[PDB]
RNA sequence: CAAAAUCGAGAGGA
């Protein structure tokens, strides 16, 4: 354990694996709204 | 029946600009422009013989 | 002192 040294009970199963990083990181997704600009015909907040 | 259409203001029809300065008009503003039209126009036939 | 359209199609995400 990396933390405290001590050996896990357990023993833990572990090689190596071939990974992918796939499109989807948060910077494009997180967002947030307060007052900002409405649509011009029902005075609402505009979308995206 | 219908005797004196009502035109809604230019709240619910409003005209968006372009991102130049062609101002489109609304579906709506088109067709209340076709009724005055053939409005005037029968108007006139009518009031004449046909 | 608020600047930056609308309508259709397609591909995606949970």
């Amino acid at each position: 354990n990396g933390f405290t040294g001590r050996k896990i009970t357990s023993q833990i199963f572990i090689g190596p694996t071939y990974y992918q990083r796939l499109k989807h990181m948060v910077d494009d997704k997180i967002h947030s709204r307060a007052r900002g600009p409405i649509q011009i015909l029902n005075r609402q907040p505009m979308e995206g | 029946i219908v005797t004196v259409l009502p035109v809604p203001p230019l709240s619910v029809r409003p005209a968006v600009v372009m991102q130049g300065s062609a101002r489109n008009q609304d579906d709506l503003t088109h067709k209340l422009a076709d009724i005055v039209k053939i409005n005037n126009q029968l108007r006139r036939n009518e009031q004449n013989g046909a």
